[PDB]
RNA sequence: CAUUGGUGAGCAGCGAAGGAUUUGGUGGAUUACUAGCUAAUAGCAAUCUAUUUCAAAGAAUUCAAACUUGGGGGAAUGCCUUGUUGA
């Protein structure tokens, strides 16, 4: 469904229609993370200039910070089961309650 | 020119409200 | 007498009859359920479209109706009906012959006041179900404690208590222990309306002479008093979008707006409804919104909106007056003549004794 | 419509909504249809319905590349909660066998 | 400070984590049941942050003669029959 | 003239929009047309309330304010509904000018009250409460003459 | 003498505390009225989170895909197809 690349050319997040976000190493072609069973298929991904990961699944936009890293503690979760610090919960989320988002794009040098 | 008494197009907003279902407690 | 050719379908052209309507809020939208004789009608407050009409006519006139999230509680002759999407879900028969004439719903409790000054509390069975269904207890306001019950409300953060507004007094019941916690001092004139303020533990009382009292239900005092001479007060509403305005509704058909912060009078909408049909019968602010829905006994339901202020620095002192927004209406008098406008049975012309052709 | 006539369902967008059929013997009301349920599990638009032989399960096919089975009533929710993936394109139909064992 | 105490809220004991609305008024992640007066104070602060406290309640409770007479009156002219002589520049004349 | 040339004009000050970047000053009839609005009158009375509160009312301001107020009353002297919209604004600012210490602002309020009472017949009780507010802070001598 | 041409000065007539023309904004209709949100057999609507994770299911030698080109002529270097040499 969607592909985004880091501006360093190192990581690539791809969302499929099988409710699966996947973070890829680009240079060595390893698969870093496989977030399977999203609640609804991720229709967009984007990667900011400082490495945030903005996934959008229809009404919802969800951003993870430090998700494009090698360690398994950077796998983007949706909740921290009992307060685990080694689970990458969303950095921030928003719900566009009326509609379904068409695309995402970070504004280049602003927040 | 006089001041412009024109009406804006009004759209409702998202408001929070206290619901009173938490204002009832049971005894053991 | 039942028929064998024609069967009753609907009674069109009716919007209100001067029972104080209820507002309800699904999510961030609002609906307005108004009584038309023996049925109610649910309207979409963003556009005043008729969503629902109650499925069956009640055996008598609906006299007090409230609305929580999905459910509408309509009290007629003896009993309280709990309705969802028009279709009735439950029927609570009271154990009296007295006519139920007020009700509030908070928590697991539905509280229905009859006209013999008894109050019937009904409880949910398990706190996950949808409406209060089982009988719990009975409360009584005898002649020592207070007069006729004139309103029945629950001001917020009051753990299973009930503010009962009698004609002279304000009682506060604990509806689990069946107790009378606090009875206020008397009031020197008969109070007709009550509305809970969005300020914590403050109710607002409206008397049959012209004054609005702002009673503090925890201190037992009154905070302030607003005097509108020779006007019987029939509605009270509060603005809850960062502008502290009060809207009182006067049975000569007037809607007066007050600033409570700087104690001035913002505006008066005169002849907003007919005095002969009851004046303004229920006026309420949709909360968080600068729009107020009024309804009168002249078969009319209006909305008024506050535009944002015209001064770009002051604002709070230059309050633009409320203007008119959408409204629905019908005949205020029974129609005198009837015709069909076309062969498709789509429109029908209808003339009434109030000298209007709809 | 159901085989037993008493319910009908329809694929409005990506919601399967089941309403229950008004009688022909009853008079016309202001609102004769009474909603049974509205299920939303598909992510794109539903292309087809199929009732079972007993009017007990309903099997819907979507533009989203799956198909789902829903029980009519809430008590058989555990018998019908699966989704059927594996197609490369729009699922155009999903049917039961006569005995409702194969799909 | 208060004009009544009811002596039932102190011995009630509520759950918190059963519904999502009351799930926000905990001060720890180990709180599951709290006392009634504590719970009342939690949702009093929650009510205060839904509807913020205005200034008219705590500001004031109830040479100002003109301001008072203006805040009570609604008409500002002579009424009907306490005139006894004609107002100039605007008649009042119906046609029969 | 300089602040009008460089200003970005608010929507309440709309009638000065033909005197911005112009070589001629706005006229007095333009000032009365500016003051003749009701929202502008509420704005200017709040401005005077802050002036009276922080004790900055000076006599040239009181002269200009009183001149424009009595010209507003004069302009609206032929429609009673505009006079009746206008009464609880200018009588409120008369009460707030009488409730201060300046003899100049007190006799400014005296001027506003005398023009307004001769423009429309006010109520007896309003006139009595007006004379009570006049006498309740009467300390000067020119204020006593005007009072 | 005609204007069945422009601009005015006036009558008769019509005529209830005024009349005419022009214009900006908003609201309601312009299809036939079953309510908002979401991860939907229910929750929420004051909040989804400190259960949102596991399990299962799920991968066509279709390991095929421009039914999508203005006409004539050509295509060094490309690109396509077929064969071929060397690994």
């Amino acid at each position: 469904n969607s592909i985004a690349i880091d501006r360093s050319g190192y990581y690539m997040a791809t969302t499929g229609a099988d409710r699966s976000m996947k973070i890829w190493d680009i240079r060595n072609f390893k698969q870093l993370h496989s977030v399977e069973s999203l609640p609804t298929p991720g229709t967009n991904v984007s990667i900011s200039d400082t490495g945030l990961l903005a996934l959008s699944r229809g009404p919802h936009v969800t951003l993870w910070k430090d998700a494009l890293k090698l360690s398994g503690d950077s796998k983007p979760c949706f909740g921290s089961m009992g307060g685990n610090p080694h689970r990458n919960t969303p950095y921030m989320s928003h719900l566009f309650a009326g509609n379904k988002v068409e695309n995402l794009g970070f504004v280049p040098f602003e927040d | 020119p006089k001041v412009v008494r024109e009406a804006k197009k009004v759209e409702m907003t998202e408001a929070r409200a206290y619901n009173a279902d938490a204002d009832t407690a049971k005894a053991a | 007498k039942n028929s064998k050719i024609f069967s009753p379908f609907r009674i069109i052209g009716n919007v209100s009859n001067g029972v104080p309507f209820a507002t309800g809020t699904l999510g961030s939208t609002f609906y307005i359920v108004t009584c038309v004789g023996k049925t109610f009608q649910i309207y979409d407050a963003n556009t005043l479209h008729l969503l629902f009409v109650s499925e069956k006519e009640t055996p008598s006139s609906i006299v007090a109706l409230s609305a929580h999230f999905h459910y509408v509680y309509a009290a007629y002759e003896n009993k309280v009906g709990i309705y969802k999407r028009g279709i009735e879900e439950h029927l609570l028969e009271l154990e009296t012959d007295a006519n139920v004439e007020h009700l509030c719903i908070f928590g697991d409790y539905l509280c229905a006041s009859t006209d013999d000054n008894s109050i019937f509390i009904y409880k949910k069975s398990d706190p996950q179900d949808k409406y209060p269904s089982e009988f719990y207890t009975k409360l009584t306001v005898t002649e020592i404690q207070g007069g006729e019950i004139v309103s029945l409300q629950h001001l917020a953060t009051y753990l299973n208590k009930l503010t009962v507004v009698t004609k002279s007094n304000v009682l506060l019941f604990n509806v689990r222990t069946g107790k009378l916690v606090f009875t206020s001092n008397e009031f020197p004139d008969q109070i007709t309306t009550a509305e809970p303020a969005p300020v914590l533990d403050i109710i607002a009382l409206g008397t049959v002479t012209g004054e609005v009292i702002m009673f503090n239900m925890r201190k037992g005092k009154r905070i302030r008093t607003i005097k509108i001479p020779q006007s019987r007060i029939s509605s009270l509403s509060f603005r809850t979008d960062g502008s502290s305005h009060l809207s009182v509704g006067t049975s000569s058909g007037d809607l007066i707006f007050y600033d409570l912060d700087r104690r001035s009078r913002i505006h008066v909408l005169k002849n907003i409804h007919r005095e002969s049909y009851g004046g303004v019968t229920q006026a309420t602010f949709l909360n968080g919104q600068p729009i107020i829905v009024t309804s009168g006994g002249d078969n009319s339901l209006k909305e008024y909106v506050f535009d944002p202020s015209l001064s770009q620095g002051s604002g709070d002192v230059v309050v633009q007056p409320p203007r008119y927004l959408r409204s629905r209406g019908g005949h205020s008098q029974p129609p005198s003549y009837i015709a069909f406008a076309d062969s498709q049975s789509h429109f029908m012309l209808s003339a009434s004794k109030d000298r209007s052709l709809w | 419509f159901s085989p037993d006539g008493r319910l009908f369902a329809l694929a409005s967008g990506r919601f399967l909504q089941i309403w229950k059929t008004p009688d022909v013997n009853k008079d016309r009301q202001f609102a004769p249809f009474v909603r049974h349920r509205v299920h939303a599990g598909h992510f794109q638009d539903i292309t087809s319905l199929t009732w079972s032989q007993d009017s007990r399960f309903i099997l819907t096919t979507s533009k989203d590349l799956s198909a789902k089975i829903w029980s009519v009533d809430s008590e058989e929710k555990n018998l019908a909660a699966t989704t059927f993936n594996g197609h490369r394109d729009y699922v155009m139909g999903a049917f039961f066998s006569h005995d409702q064992e194969k799909i | 400070e208060a004009a009544w105490i009811d002596s039932d809220d102190e011995k009630i004991k509520v759950p918190i984590l059963v519904t999502n609305k009351t799930k926000k008024l905990r001060t720890s992640y180990n709180e599951s049941k709290i006392n009634g007066v504590h719970y009342i104070n939690r949702l009093r602060s929650q009510f205060e942050k839904i509807y913020p406290r205005p200034k008219w309640v705590d500001d004031e409770s109830d040479i100002n003669a003109l301001t008072k007479i203006l805040s009570t009156t609604y008409n500002y002219k002579d009424t009907l029959s306490n005139s006894k002589l004609l107002p100039p520049k605007k008649l009042d004349i119906v046609r029969l | 003239k300089r602040i009008l040339s460089i200003i970005k004009l608010p929507p309440l000050f709309n009638c000065l929009s033909n005197f911005v970047r112009s070589e001629k000053p706005p006229t007095a009839l333009t000032m009365i047309k500016l003051f003749n609005d009701m929202d502008f009158l509420k704005l200017y009375t709040s401005y005077l309330d802050q002036c009276i509160k922080h004790n900055a009312t000076y006599t040239n301001q009181l002269l200009f304010t009183t001149c424009c107020f009595i010209n507003v009353v004069a302009f609206n002297s032929n429609n009673d509904e505009k006079l009746n919209q206008l009464v609880p604004i200018l009588l409120e600012i008369s009460a707030k000018l009488l409730a201060s210490k300046s003899k100049d602002c007190q006799i400014a309020a005296h001027t506003i009250l005398v023009v307004f009472a001769t423009a429309l017949p006010l109520k007896k009780t309003i006139i009595l409460a007006a004379m009570e507010t006049i006498l309740s802070n009467l300390d000067a001598k020119e204020a006593k003459h005007s009072a």
